[PDB]
């Protein structure tokens, strides 16, 4: 199962996914992303089910994106996140379950405050200074609360990060093979080259 | 125009076709009386039969609902078998969901309710025919009631129908005030076709014999309706007295 | 593994004298590992309070399904819902999806305010009105706690005293418990006030 | 079949117009009047209820004024049958979002919402149109307070004051003469009134031909109230402006 | 759950207890079993709670619409007939074991009804976790041409069987006795057995004992005039 | 009229007028003839141009291999008629393994038609057909109006100036009924009669058509050089 | 088929009116004449009940209908309208508000559906709009008394008197002046029969007059004694014996 | 559950017994498993008491309708009604019907429908759980034709040696009669016939 | 007016017009009857010949209905064979569920119901057609004629179409000469000389006469056509008593 890890630093979101993509007995491929920008301030990032993650990204994708362009002005990541789970909340009672687990890290312009919500395919949307799905979240959960200080700026939490790929290349039983790390802060969403 | 070829207010307050229903109603000049007992009700209707080549046997004018409700419908002979097939299967549906014969009063109530969707709806017509339902129920006795096209219905101590109707309408009320009772009072139900017929002769003026009437009697748990034997018998028990 | 065990919780409430009190814990976990120490099991439309406990995505549908069933009352009937009216509404929304339905047990605590009378009702998944004038509680430790309270409540309390007993019962039964603590909130709610108070309380 | 009782009521004529649609708008202008005037500081409904004697309830009446949720209201002018239908959706829509976005729905697409329902009646299905038209009254985030009107037909815009109604036009020339922009609540509230003095061929505008509501989204802090009053605070209010 | 029902010779008398349990944990002390279908006829229930008590409700409803319509009592075998046809709708998950009794016009009735649309009559049924234990004293002491005040007796006693050997069944004891041609009575807690013994001592606290972290006053009050 | 406008309405007359005005429509289409024996059974076509350059329509439908028909009227209507023929002659081989009756076809089609002129928004099929073909029970030839009547016949011909043919049909009555197993002389009365109904346009190798089913002969259309021979 | 009754019968005419509806109107102003008032402890609706003929007794017909326990009804206009109204009226309100609440409507809000029904009866074509002018008296717990009034296009308002029918505008001067807002019970019940009998012509006993209150509640129909929480109905309709008694009063 | 009829000269005799089980324990120790679907029509029900009893009322509509509109059906065509409920929904409903009626015209008619759903005349029928201990002696010693007292006495004796033999068996016999003379409900407790 | 350009609506007389329609296009329609037996019934009908084109017996216009039900009609001939249609319907129907041939005043009111229908809405055209029907069963004859009113009743015989006038009077001689009833070897050259007498006033074109029974002896209640002998002699019984 592919890593997917969350961390919500004093005045940005930094999310990291898993490069692998594993179908069958052999890694197809090794450096495919696993996350749709949703609007110029919202970022989404999913894994799970194998093809059930990519129908439910651009599902969301254009339904948020065409509500932008109804009213020249994107809902605030707080909304983005509810509409979210509301699709997955319909997806389990219908004939068809989907199974995806998703991390919406969003710069809310208004707030000016960077907010992270971690929403479980059940159907639970829960805000969290930080978290992760999978068997990622046995490892590093406890990693993250003996360093995590509220006051870090940017860059102790990408040095924060460099500590938490590592641990789960010792521990883990199956590659993942080094993560894409994006940002997202108030000033738009770049990507760090350096993992 | 518009308003006199369908069901929509006129600028006079008045629907124009309901009101042409029951014109319409008295196109078989045919004469009815219903009155009640004490342990009975009576309905008399001529029966005239225009020609040779139609047999009399199949003339009617009174339909058998269920055990308890008969029915006696004035007017054109296309509505009134409408009328009676629909009854009947209200008769067969109530008995069914609360498990009990259903009682008239029901009965007349849901037809007039049924007739009210039809002036309201604009591609139905409303049927030209004006139904008299009669019975002993279990807990109310003899009972008549009479619904209308317009699905207007009211209660009665007895009844007329038809178009020489006023005659027998006006008889009755003198009756009523002499007496002051509300039914005849006589017991037997015998008794109460013998001044039925009676009265109907008088008010008319007109003689009948045993090819002219045609009786229904209800009484307590069955409903049957008389042959030309028992006609016969009892207008010979009439001219004795 | 059952629906109902897959993240815990527990909510009791209890009747007093000219007040009500109802108390939940914090913790919202998935199975074993413990997810998040906020989220409130509490919620409150008017001067009803509805708390919500077990399958951990049913509690948050049905609360936005009861946010959107109060406000087009007091809409219609231009006032705030009445506690004994509210309980046969959770009965009626449960019982409407009999089947496949809700893994949820919510407790209703408020007070009439035309009458004064403190009131609490209790349902189930399947969904019943529970009367009682003693106290109710629910969740996954809901046999752990059934016999604390019963054991330590007095028949009637004063609103300081009543905020004693419910107390020290929530705290015990959630360290006897392996999908709870992590603190707790307790409410106290009075003809005319609301306190909100959290809980010191051990972690593990 | 039913050529006979054709009753078209959605065809062009000649003229590039739509004919029941026009006569609708007749319809609305017979009706009680309403004023709307938005200030810096709130927005305040003032209407006119009509056909009204002593024996008429006074003290327990609606029909003017109606509330969405906690920051929009609407005044209505025209068949109030008509009204409550458009009321009725509206109310469902505005909690719909609420239970998908977990916020409030702003004022501009709860109109867009209304106009589309009432368009979609006079492109199909040969109903008749409506006989309404509101004003709304709303405070969101991102504009402040925000006032809009709505026609029968689709049509709706953005207005710093506006009335429906009768006399329209005697209303709307008095109102361009004194509007300006320091307008507070107290300035708003007296202007509105006193507009519908002059134009109520009424004896006099009184208490008991009143129906008002301010929202502000000061008093008690920056939380957005809404008062609708009691016939005894426009019976204050009418005296504290000398109309009496 | 015990509830027996006793036909005697003028009318008919129903009867409970209120111990309502969910496992082996015992959900509510009291609860009232007794439902009252109309004035005149009364359900009470066993099975699954939620649905009877769904259940009696809707044909409540309909029967309460119906007797409007048709402007006389209500009868006791339309809400039967009515049950009967809702239930076997649906192949017999509703849980339901129902006793429905009552007086109307038509005279004395009292009748049995289990979840997959099955009905009888009788003079004297049961239903119930206990049933098998009054069913019990039913079949001795029951008699014909019973009175009014000798009949609950009989009622009582069998539901104090239930009491005394089922463990589902327990504390007070309801009972509604319906007569023909009067108003029915109902006696909630008619008899009220085993009384809670005292606590040895009491178990009030100090003020102040529970370390609290922190305080808040959380006003539900809509927005001010100021 | 007054009542035409619609075919619900039924006039104070006694006669629906649509139902005449799609009669009417057929006396002016392009003649044809038909005429059978008791072996075959024959259909003669008068085919027309749209000008010069335009070609010949085609009037002689193979609805299967005992079967046809051919039209005169409404040819996108008669499109429609001759697809339902088509089905409900399949239908009866495949289900029970059996070829349609001539006789049977004939109720099936005015069934058909009867429902599009009581029911309300239809018009009648404004074309009529006549149905030849060679069965288990010999040959017949059935002509269908747009009335509905189906009229089991020895000859007919619809279309324009009709009575001419049929005038010369009742001469040779008696001598074609009596002609069996001669193809070639069977076919020489119906180009014949033909002529008579006939106002200009002689007969080319391009106007004619001739189609002709018989007892061991499935239903075969004839034209180009195989008109020639009959001209 | 093609069934094409879908388009309106009713439209608007060039004059800004809304043809039907006024014609309704016109079929409310025949129909007999009934009174509404409204006091401090209780209300009354009254009518006449006008025989047909001679020998129809209109007993069984009754021209006031209990909707709920509290919420009663009289009507002026066409027969079979009134009728049909009152079981749809009562179906829905058991369906849209009692079994999801509890307890039966409050007044205000049966009335809402009511004029919901009588909305659609114009807006979805093939219908002509309904011939009736309800009162729908009522009492619930919150609001106390109250009395409204629904006209056939929609409308509704509160009063605190009111008549309609034959009569109306003759009837209605004549409440202005006797209604004051201190009203025993009693009294009201006094102004009614008075009223009634300045615009009525026919006969005047128990059985052709009818007289109900909404009141207080009653333990003697409470169908089930026994029970504190259950109060029991506040709709009655009056006996014919008392009313014979209030013609002494009249 | 022991239910059978049985043919005589003057009409037909339907006969059952009145416990109803539900596994060990008794249910209902006086149950009635005569009904009447016209009103010379009788049936008897066997099997699910459930899905008859649904099935019971079902048929007593529409033949009521039937009466309303035709007058009264033969006593074949009411087993027909049986048959078409029974053959459609085969799946899920396990009934075993027997119809018997006395028409004045052919006399006493007994149709038996078993669970498969079909119809098939006898002059004499036995079904349900408990009759298969008793197909022996009522073959050896039913006569064609009897009195109306032989046939009480060879309904008696059958029952009882059925109720003898089977658990699902037993409390008191009801017999209905059905003649030209009308219906005659018989009752014969257990002190008149296990000492017989 | 404008009663007659509408379908169904009520005029101020209490009349339908359109109704009153059908019946002049029956009048146009060609004579046919129906003789009542003691113990069964006939039919005929008069096919008029319009060209020596056409082949004699298969533009024969007597339906039958199950196998025990005779229909015969007049007025718009393709209507008439929707009526028809419609009844086997029926027929087949009320047999699959309650298993027994139908009854046949049952018969009588189910089509009864069926013409009525379209006189409800005024959307749907009515039925230009008169139909004597009928046949045995164990009660015994019963004879049928139907009206585009939604009208039947029964009969001892009856008659339809253009010459009707005609035959309706010979009819009743039919009657008076056997109060006791005709029976069934007779009623067929009766039915003959009927029909060649009720011809004259169509005397513009030859006929051919077709007749059918169905009768408790001599068919075993089934309906078949008259054909070989007893039709030869009952086309010379006619033909020499009209001249």
């Amino acid at each position: 199962m592919d890593i997917i890890l969350g961390i919500r630093v004093q005045d940005s979101v930094i999310l990291a996914s898993s490069k692998a993509v594993t179908r069958g007995i052999s890694v197809l491929k090794d450096s495919d992303d696993k996350t749709r920008q949703l609007s110029p301030h919202t970022l989404m990032s999913f894994a799970g089910e194998a093809g059930d993650t990519v129908q439910f990204a651009e599902y969301i994708q254009a339904n948020i994106q065409l509500y932008s362009i109804r009213e020249d002005y994107e809902l605030s990541p707080q909304a983005v996140s509810s509409f979210v789970r509301q699709e997955l909340a319909k997806s389990i009672r219908s004939r068809r379950p989907y199974q995806v687990n998703v991390l919406i890290g969003g710069y809310d312009k208004k707030k000016n405050k960077p907010e992270l919500y971690q929403i479980d395919y059940l159907g639970t949307k829960v805000e969290l200074p930080y978290g992760a799905h999978g068997y990622s979240g046995f490892y590093t959960f406890s990693l993250l609360d003996h360093h995590y200080r509220p006051d870090m700026t940017t860059e102790e939490g990408l040095d924060l990060l460099k500590l938490c790929v590592q641990e789960l290349e010792k521990r883990m039983p199956m590659d993942f093979k080094g993560v894409i790390v994006k940002i997202v802060d108030k000033d738009g969403i770049r990507q760090v080259d350096d993992f | 125009g518009y308003d006199r070829h369908i069901t929509i207010f006129s600028p006079e307050g008045r629907l124009y076709q309901v009101e042409y229903a029951f014109k319409a109603t008295n196109q078989t000049n045919i004469n009815s009386l219903a009155v009640r007992g004490k342990d009975c009700t009576v309905v008399i209707s001529q029966k005239k039969v225009p020609d040779k080549l139609l047999d009399p046997t199949t003339v009617s004018y009174i339909f058998c609902i269920s055990r308890t409700i008969g029915m006696v419908v004035n007017g054109p002979i296309p509505d009134a078998r409408n009328a009676a097939l629909r009854a009947k299967a209200e008769a067969a549906e109530f008995r069914y969901k609360y498990g009990y014969d259903m009682p008239c009063d029901v009965l007349a109530k849901r037809m007039a309710n049924l007739s009210q969707i039809y002036t309201q709806r604009a591609y139905m017509r409303p049927l030209g025919v004006i139904l008299t339902f009669v019975s002993v129920d279990e807990e109310l006795g003899p009972s008549i009631y009479k619904t209308d096209p317009a699905g207007y219905y009211v209660g009665y101590k007895a009844t007329a129908t038809g178009p020489k109707q006023q005659e027998i309408t006006t008889n009755l009320e003198n009756h009523f005030k002499k007496s002051k009772i509300d039914h005849i009072n006589e017991e037997s139900w015998e008794k109460v076709v013998e001044f039925a017929i009676t009265h109907m002769i008088d008010a008319l003026g007109t003689e009948f014999s045993k090819n002219d009437l045609e009786v229904g009697v209800a009484t307590k748990d069955k409903f049957f309706t008389l042959s030309a034997e028992n006609i016969e018998e009892r207008l010979v028990a009439i001219a004795e007295q | 593994s059952d629906p109902s065990s897959i993240n815990g919780g527990i909510v009791v409430a209890m009747t007093g004298k000219d007040c009500v009190a109802i108390a939940c814990d914090l913790r919202l976990g998935s199975q074993s590992l413990g997810v998040s120490n906020k989220f409130e099991k509490i919620f409150h439309y008017g001067h009803v309070f509805l708390g919500i406990t077990g399958l951990a995505t049913d509690v948050t549908t049905l609360n936005e399904m009861f946010r959107y069933k109060t406000n087009l009352y007091k809409l219609k009937e231009e006032r705030a819902i009445e506690p004994e009216t509210f309980t046969q509404l959770v009965s009626s929304s449960l019982y409407e999806r009999r089947f496949g339905p809700y893994f949820v047990g919510p407790v209703v605590a408020g007070i009439n305010s035309k009458s004064g009378k403190p009131f609490i009702a209790g349902f189930d998944l399947i969904g019943c009105i529970d009367e009682a004038k003693d106290f109710i509680v629910s969740g996954t430790a809901s046999d752990q706690l059934f016999g604390m309270c019963e054991s330590l409540y007095e028949p009637n309390l004063e609103p300081e005293d009543l905020f004693e007993t419910i107390s020290q019962a929530l705290l015990n039964a959630a360290d006897r418990d392996a999908l709870s603590g992590w603190g707790a909130v307790v409410y106290i709610i009075k003809k005319d006030e609301v306190v909100k108070r959290y809980l010191k309380m051990r972690q593990d | 079949g039913s050529r006979r009782y054709d009753s078209r009521t959605t065809i062009f004529s000649p003229e590039g117009r739509l004919y029941q649609v026009e006569y609708a708008l007749e319809s609305i202008s017979h009706a009680g009047t309403a004023i709307g005037i938005m200030a810096s500081d709130g927005i305040v409904l003032a209407a006119e209820r009509k056909v009204t004697s002593t024996l008429l309830e006074q003290d327990t009446s609606t029909e003017k004024l109606y509330k969405l949720n906690d920051k929009i209201a609407v005044a209505v002018a025209g068949l109030t049958a008509d009204a409550e239908i458009l009321i009725n959706t509206a109310r469902i829509h505005a909690q719909n979002y609420l239970k998908t976005y977990n916020e409030d729905i702003p004022v501009e697409i709860l109109v867009r919402r209304l106009s589309d329902i009432k368009q979609g009646y006079t492109q199909h299905g040969g109903l008749r149109p409506f006989g309404v038209s509101f004003i709304y009254a709303g405070y969101d985030d991102r504009y402040g307070y925000q006032l809009y009107t709505s026609n029968p037909s689709g049509n709706y815009t953005g207005w710093k004051a506006i009335s429906v109604g009768a006399n329209t036009s005697a209303a709307q020339t008095l109102l361009q003469m004194d509007y300006k922009d320091d307008m507070k609540v107290d300035d708003a509230i007296e202007l509105a009134l006193k507009t519908l003095s002059k134009t109520t061929d009424s004896s006099a505008l009184t208490y008991d031909r009143l129906e008002f509501a301010t929202i502000r989204k000061g008093a008690n802090d920056g939380e957005v109230y809404q008062k609708i009053f009691k016939p005894q605070e426009i019976k204050d209010i009418l005296v504290k402006t000398g109309i009496t | 759950t015990t509830i027996v029902g006793v036909k005697f010779n003028n009318g008919v008398v129903i009867a409970a207890d209120t111990r309502s349990t969910q496992g082996p944990i015992v959900a509510d002390k009291n609860c009232a079993k007794l439902h009252r279908i109309s004035p005149k006829i009364w359900c009470a229930g066993a099975g699954t709670a939620a649905d009877t008590e769904a259940v009696t409700q809707l044909i409540g409803s309909n029967i309460e619409l119906h007797s409007l319509y048709t402007s006389r009592e209500p009868r006791v075998v339309s809400a039967l007939q009515m049950l009967k046809q809702h239930l076997f709708k649906y192949q017999g998950h509703i849980g339901a074991y129902l006793i429905v009794a009552g007086v109307d016009p038509t005279g004395s009735h009292l009748f049995s009804i289990h979840a997959h649309g099955s009905t009888d009559v009788g003079y004297y049924l049961s239903l119930g976790s206990g049933s098998l234990a009054a069913m019990a004293v039913l079949e001795s002491h029951w008699k014909q041409d019973l009175t009014k005040e000798e009949a609950i007796k009989l009622a009582s006693d069998a539901i104090q069987a239930g009491i005394w050997n089922d463990l589902g069944s327990g504390s007070n004891v309801d009972v509604c006795v319906m007569e023909i041609g009067k108003d029915a009575e109902y006696l909630r807690n008619y008899l009220t057995p085993n009384v809670r013994e005292e606590k040895q001592k009491s178990y009030k606290f100090p003020r102040g004992t529970t370390a609290v972290l922190k305080e808040s006053i959380v006003n539900i009050c809509d927005i001010q005039e100021e | 009229n007054n009542y035409d406008g619609d075919t619900v309405t039924f006039s104070p007359t006694g006669r629906l007028f649509q139902v005449e005005y799609a009669l009417e429509a057929i006396k002016q289409g392009s003649v044809t003839v038909g005429l059978r024996s008791n072996t075959h059974a024959v259909l003669v076509a008068l085919k027309r141009n749209a000008d010069e350059l335009s070609s010949y329509q085609k009037k002689i439908i193979k609805c299967d291999e005992h079967m046809g028909l051919s039209l005169a009227g409404l040819a996108p209507d008669a499109r429609v008629l001759s697809n339902y023929l088509r089905q409900q002659c399949n239908y009866s081989s495949l289900v029970f393994n059996r070829k349609l009756a001539v006789e049977r076809a004939g109720h099936l089609l005015c069934d058909k038609a009867q429902k599009n002129t009581q029911s309300y928004g239809g018009r009648p099929y404004g074309v009529g057909l006549l149905i030849i073909g060679y069965d288990k029970s010999g040959a017949h030839l059935l002509e269908f109006q747009p009335s509905g009547n189906v009229t089991e016949l020895y000859g007919t011909a619809i279309g324009a100036r009709s009575q001419g043919a049929k005038t010369y049909l009742e001469r040779t009555l008696d001598t074609f009924i009596k002609i069996d197993g001669n193809p070639d002389e069977l076919i020489k009365a119906g180009v014949e009669a033909i002529s008579q109904s006939l106002r200009d346009e002689s007969l080319t190798v391009d106007n004619l058509s001739i189609a002709i089913v018989g007892k061991d002969t499935p239903f075969t259309i004839y034209d180009g050089e195989a008109v020639a021979k009959y001209i | 088929m093609t069934d094409r009754y879908s388009f309106s019968l009713t439209t608007f005419s060039p004059s800004g009116k809304l043809g039907q509806i006024d014609y309704a109107l016109t079929a409310v102003k025949q129909g007999v004449t009934s009174l509404g008032i409204k006091a401090t402890n209780g209300v009354v609706i009254a009518t006449e009940k006008k025989s047909s003929s001679p020998l129809a007794m209109s007993e069984t017909l009754s021209k006031v209908s209990l909707l709920t326990p509290d919420i009663g009804a009289v009507y002026s206009g066409m027969g079979p309208d009134y009728r049909v109204l009152v079981d749809k009226s009562r179906k829905v309100a058991h369906t849209s508000y009692k079994r999801i609440y509890g307890e039966y409507p409050p007044t205000k809000l049966l009335v809402s559906e009511v004029a919901k029904i009588m909305q659609e009866a114009t807006q979805s074509g093939g219908v002509r709009p309904f011939g009736v002018s309800l009162l729908i008296a009522g009492h619930d717990e919150f609001n106390g008394f109250s009395l409204y009034q629904v006209d056939p296009s929609g409308s509704y308002f509160p009063w605190k008197a009111t008549a309609i029918g034959k009569g109306s505008v003759a009837a209605k001067t004549f409440l202005e002046k006797r209604w004051n807002d201190e009203l025993e019970l009693e009294d009201a019940i006094h102004i009614a029969l008075l009223t009634l009998k300045e615009s009525v012509e026919g006969e005047f006993n128990g059985d052709t007059i009818e007289l109900a209150i909404i009141g207080d509640e009653n333990p003697d129909l409470l169908g089930y004694t026994g029970i504190p929480t259950d109060k029991g109905p506040r709709f009655r309709k009056l006996t014919s014996q008392e009313i014979n008694d209030r013609l002494e009063a009249l | 559950t022991s239910i059978m009829a049985v043919t005589f000269k003057d009409g037909v005799i339907l006969g059952a017994d009145s416990r109803t089980t539900t596994g060990a324990y008794i249910a209902n120790r006086v149950t009635d498993k005569l009904t009447r679907v016209h009103d010379k029509i009788w049936c008897c029900r066997s099997g699910s008491a459930a899905d008859t009893q649904a099935i019971a009322d079902i048929v007593q509509y529409h033949l009521e309708l039937y009466t309303s509109q035709y007058g009264t059906p033969s006593t074949e065509t009411a087993a027909s009604v049986f048959k078409e409920l029974c053959y459609e929904n085969k799946d899920n409903l396990t009934a075993g019907i027997i119809v018997a009626g006395y028409d004045d015209k052919n006399k006493g008619e007994v149709y038996t429908i078993p669970l498969g759903g079909s119809v098939h005349k006898l002059p004499y029928a036995i079904a349900g759980s408990g009759s298969t201990f008793i197909y022996g002696y009522c073959d050896k010693n039913f006569r064609e034709n009897m009195s109306k007292e032989e046939t009480v006495d060879f309904i008696k004796h059958s029952l009882s040696q059925a109720i003898k033999w089977d658990g699902s068996s037993g409390g008191v016999i009801r017999m209905v009669v059905l003649t030209a003379a009308g219906v005659e409900r018989l009752i014969f407790y257990p002190d008149e016939y296990e000492q017989l | 007016t404008g009663y007659d350009l509408s379908n169904s609506v009520f005029s101020p007389d209490g009349r339908n017009f359109q109704v009153e329609y059908a019946v002049k296009a029956v009048e146009n329609g060609t004579t046919s009857i129906g003789i009542k037996c003691n113990d069964g019934v006939v039919f005929a009908v008069e096919k008029l010949i319009t060209s020596k084109l056409l082949v004699p017996q298969k533009n024969v216009k007597i339906q039958v209905v199950d196998r025990h039900i005779g229909c015969v009609y007049s007025g718009l001939i393709p209507d008439g064979r929707h009526l028809v249609n419609r009844g086997r319907e029926e027929a087949a129907s009320f047999k699959k569920l309650y298993k027994t041939p139908i009854p046949i005043p049952a018969f009588a009111d189910r089509l009864g119901q069926y013409v009525q229908a379209h006189t409800l809405y005024n959307s749907v055209r009515p039925f230009g057609v008169s139909t004597i029907f009928g046949g045995v069963d164990k009660n015994g004859a019963h004879l049928y004629m139907l009206e585009p009113s939604g009208s039947y009743w029964g009969y001892k015989g009856a008659a339809t179409g253009k010459g009707r006038q005609s035959a309706k009077a010979e009819l009743e001689k039919l009657v008076d000469h056997h109060p006791e009833g005709l029976s069934a070897r007779e009623a067929v050259k009766q039915a003959a000389k009927i029909i060649y007498l009720a011809h004259e006033d169509n005397k513009e074109k030859d006929f051919e006469l077709e007749i059918s029974w169905c009768s408790l002896s001599e068919t075993n209640g089934l309906h078949k056509f008259v054909k070989g002998d007893l039709l030869q002699e009952a086309i010379d019984f006619a033909q020499k008593e009209i001249n």
